[PDB]
């Protein structure tokens, strides 16, 4: 009769009723998705409202058990997981001016238009055009103003919005007891109650100002490197002792430096290994490829697909009328139905894709004991991690070599060693320092210590002092570069981006010692090995029920995340590097800019 | 022996009121079907032909798949404790077979209702279709849902697209007591 043995009862209805309504609502969710018609629009959100509507009234209905009296470590985790308010601790006006002006972002961001000062009528949109120039145009000219009109034409509507929308997070944020929104965010890494595996939400900033720290070596030889490449492609437009332009950087954003690889590439003339002409040689289709990931992933010690995922995913583009979002995506409807989505080409990115996409239903086939409420990763960045080891030892050339599409002999050279780690450099270690910086300025705009008339200023002094790249063009205080991306103006956390980075490599070292590599750490494969599969499902099996700390001392041996497991990945090309920059000047200055002059 | 009725009724009954059939040929059963799971215990499987008892029993329900563990001697659970207990001294022999192309339609199927809770753990070989409403908390309800009161049935949502483990499941339980020969 006491206070703690009612929660079982109420968590076991809770369950039964919650795995019901949300196999419905998934089921609807995916006949849409891979049939769009317009009354299966209707018959999805009936579904999510109605699932919506009963998770609503079961969290206001689940504020009756105080969080204090309770002693299991799992209905804790259930009824704390299940009682927090979130947004409807507001008023009403406020919710709905929140929600509003929500969307408002979202379709400016989304339809947002930009056309030509010589010829009005030739109006872009963002993803069918501008990031098409800025990819894959060679001028300089036409890249500055993509990158100037974007920032001018759709970041000065997104000002005034952003602005409230600040201060209505902020507050539903304090309604909660968090001090501000960006507690709210870091509140995902908090661990409570397990005397030995503690972890506050302002730890977080330390262990990630900690371990950003020891790549700046790494990132500045990077930086040089590419600065005394692109000093040939744009003649006079870069200086040998200042930062780059940030539209000279492979995309709007400068996120991703991956298409500065025609430009950058160490050894031109020796082609990366890309086995596409081998699989069309063989006639290989959509279910081969799907085939032969399933027997990589069942050769480690995991079991196999479930009989039930062959007939029911969409493995294939539906032929004559079958609009379908095929964006390659693991779903996890529950009671044991798990499908695939993705429209399969015979390729090689969709040959690792495969991959990346069943390391995924491998994690959700894992923990899927475990109550409803607690069927998730470790936290945001376990998920990702996990099913992007996967196509990283899927992708080595002993590995391709053993399936059949790479001859038999195939010497290897270190020529095309060194291009293919500096190919996955510019898309590794180029993004730390930009993840790191916005995060650094939203947790800094959030809690109150940038005022609002010192937003572009900061902004613009720390993408200097930390990324290294200055804008060319004087932005004053009308315009809001950050509202311009995607995560920013959509409202979606970014520091998961951070902390995947650095648990893949650590799964890898760690995965790397128990089937006994022995040279690089780049050349490793964990296939045939049943001690990787093991320790790797010691840990996916576990789901949300114990404290992410814990969970990742059962696969590398230490607590908290780590940053030598990526150096030791890199060594190779960090030697290279520093053996190509003896003339060269290894950093930057703050103060050059490309205008004045 | 109308072993033909027990095993192929069209519609099973539901697991906290299972169908008993008393009886005043082994080898039908025994050479017919796949037959997910079948466990004799107390008598060897194969020479039920020269030990005959005075009379025995066929319970038949509809469970779900990983669940079908649980119908032992000595087991624990939402099913061994508070819809069908065996007890410990058993002598029969339980058999059980898929059945998810009959007993599941598109769209749910609603018919099949075990009940997750009750006051205490069921005896051996008892039966209870009261459908009271439990008192959770220390206040009364007087017989309606709300706070700390709830239905005590839970109707399984059988579909087609499902996961062996979450299909329905036929049960049919023989049970010896010593005449028929
Ligand atoms: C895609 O959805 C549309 C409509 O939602 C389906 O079109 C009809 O669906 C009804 C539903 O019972 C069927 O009776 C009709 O026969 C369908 N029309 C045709 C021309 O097939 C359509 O079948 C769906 N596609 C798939 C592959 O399920
Ligand atoms: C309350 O805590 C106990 C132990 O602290 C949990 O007992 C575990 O129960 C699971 C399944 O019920 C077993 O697999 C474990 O072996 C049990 N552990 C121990 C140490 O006995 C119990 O599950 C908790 N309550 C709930 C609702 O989860
Ligand atoms: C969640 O929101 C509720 C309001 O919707 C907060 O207020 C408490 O609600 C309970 C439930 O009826 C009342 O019994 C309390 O008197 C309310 N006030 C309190 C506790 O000061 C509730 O505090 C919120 N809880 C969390 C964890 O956010
Ligand atoms: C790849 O390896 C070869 C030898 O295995 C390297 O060639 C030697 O490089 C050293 C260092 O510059 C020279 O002192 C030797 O004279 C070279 N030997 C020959 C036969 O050329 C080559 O430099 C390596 N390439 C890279 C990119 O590391
Ligand atoms: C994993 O191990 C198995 C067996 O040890 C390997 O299968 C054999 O590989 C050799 C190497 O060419 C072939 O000659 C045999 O014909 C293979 N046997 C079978 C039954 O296929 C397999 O190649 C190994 N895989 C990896 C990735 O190392
Ligand atoms: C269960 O009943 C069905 C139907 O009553 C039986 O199906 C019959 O199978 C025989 C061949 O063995 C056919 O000649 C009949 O036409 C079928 N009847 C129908 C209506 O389908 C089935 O044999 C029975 N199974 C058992 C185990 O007795
Ligand atoms: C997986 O399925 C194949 C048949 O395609 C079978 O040969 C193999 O034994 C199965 N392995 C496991 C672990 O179930």
């Amino acid at each position: 009769s006491t206070i703690e043995e009612q929660a079982k009862t109420f968590l076991d209805k809770f369950n039964h009723e919650a795995e019901d309504l949300f196999y419905q609502s998934s089921l609807a969710s995916w006949n849409y998705n891979t049939n769009i018609t317009e009354e299966n629009v209707q018959n999805m959100n009936n579904a999510g409202d109605k699932w919506s509507a009963f998770l609503k009234e079961q969290s206001t209905l689940a504020q009756m058990y105080p969080l204090q009296e309770i002693q299991n470590l799992t209905v804790k985790l259930q009824l704390q997981a299940l009682q927090q308010n979130g947004s409807s601790v507001l008023s009403e006006d406020k919710s709905k001016r929140l929600n509003t002006i929500l969307n408002t972002m979202s379709t400016i961001y989304s339809t947002g238009k930009v056309c030509n000062p010589d010829n009005p009528q030739e109006c872009l949109l963002l993803e069918p055009g501008l990031n098409e120039i800025m990819a894959n145009s060679l001028d300089y000219n036409e890249r500055l103003w993509a990158w100037e009109s974007w920032r001018s034409e759709v970041g000065k509507q997104l000002r005034p919005l952003y602005e409230e929308y600040v201060v209505l997070k902020n507050e539903m944020a304090r309604a909660n007891h968090y001090e501000d929104y960006g507690d709210y965010w870091r509140g995902d890494y908090e661990v409570n109650g397990v005397d030995g595996y503690d972890y506050s939400r302002g730890q977080l900033i330390e262990d990630v100002e900690h371990t950003f720290e020891e790549i700046k070596p790494l990132y500045e030889h990077l930086h040089a490197y590419v600065r005394a490449k692109l000093m040939n492609a744009y003649p006079s437009y870069i200086s040998p002792i200042g930062c780059l332009p940030a539209h000279l950087l492979g995309d709007m954003w400068g996120r991703f430096w991956t298409n500065l690889y025609s430009l950058t590439v160490p050894f031109g003339q020796k082609p990366n290994i890309d086995v596409t002409d081998a699989m069309v040689d063989q006639a290989w289709d959509a279910q081969r490829i799907f085939k032969e990931a399933e027997k990589f992933f069942v050769s480690v010690g995991l079991p196999n697909m479930t009989q039930g995922f062959w007939e029911n995913s969409m493995l294939t583009d539906p032929g004559n009328v079958q609009k379908a979002v095929c964006h390659p995506t693991a779903w996890d409807l529950g009671k044991g139905d798990f499908r695939i989505l993705m429209c399969t080409k015979v390729t090689m990115d969709d040959f690792l894709t495969a991959h990346h996409e069943m390391g995924h239903i491998q994690y959700d086939m894992a923990y899927a004991a475990q109550p409803f409420l607690l069927r998730n990763g470790a936290n945001e960045g376990f998920h990702e991690a996990v099913g992007e080891i996967m196509s990283l030892s899927a992708a080595t050339p002993k590995h391709l070599k053993s399936i059949g599409l790479l001859s038999p002999d195939f010497q290897e050279d270190n020529e095309t060693e060194i291009n293919f780690l500096l190919k996955q450099a510019l898309t590794i270690v180029g993004t730390l320092p930009f993840t790191y910086m916005l995060e650094k300025w939203r947790w800094m705009v959030f809690k109150g210590e940038i005022p609002k008339d010192q937003w572009m200023k900061k902004w613009w002094e720390m993408k200097r002092e930390i990324v290294g790249v200055v804008e060319p063009v004087p932005h004053d205080e009308t315009y809001c570069d950050p509202a311009s991306l995607f995560h920013v103006s959509n409202d979606y956390s970014f520091i998961r981006y951070y902390t995947r980075t650095l648990y893949q490599f650590q799964f890898q070292e760690a995965l790397c010692q128990a089937a006994k590599h022995e040279g690089p750490l780049h050349k490793c494969d964990i296939s045939n090995s049943t001690e990787a599969g093991q320790k790797l499902f010691n840990m996916l099996r576990l789901g949300k029920s114990e404290p992410w700390t814990l969970a990742l001392e059962n696969v590398v041996g230490a607590k908290n995340m780590n940053v030598r497991p990526l150096l030791n990945y890199f060594e190779p090309l960090f030697t290279w590097l520093k053996d190509q920059n003896k003339n060269s000047f290894v950093g930057w200055s703050t103060d050059w800019s490309p205008y004045a002059d | 022996c109308p072993f033909d009725e027990v095993f192929n009724a069209t519609t099973f009954a539901s697991v906290y009121a299972w169908n008993r059939k008393r009886i005043s040929d082994y080898s039908v059963l025994y050479n017919f079907a796949p037959f997910f799971a079948f466990k004799c215990y107390g008598v060897s499987p194969t020479k039920l032909n020269d030990l005959c008892f005075t009379n025995v029993y066929a319970d038949s329900f509809v469970i779900r798949g990983n669940e079908v563990s649980q119908i032992a001697p000595g087991q624990t659970g939402n099913i061994a404790d508070y819809n069908y207990k065996l007890p410990d001294d058993f002598t029969g022999c339980v058999i059980a077979w898929n059945s998810n192309k009959l007993d599941s339609k598109v769209g749910g199927n609603y018919n099949y209702r075990y009940r997750l809770f009750r006051k205490s753990n069921l005896k051996p070989f008892e039966r209870d279709i009261s459908t009271e409403i439990y008192q959770a908390g220390n206040k009364p309800c007087n017989g309606v849902a709300g706070v700390n009161c709830y239905f005590p049935l839970q109707s399984y949502g059988f579909r087609p697209t499902y996961g062996v483990g979450h299909q329905p499941y036929r049960v049919v339980v023989l049970s010896f007591e010593l005449t028929v020969c």
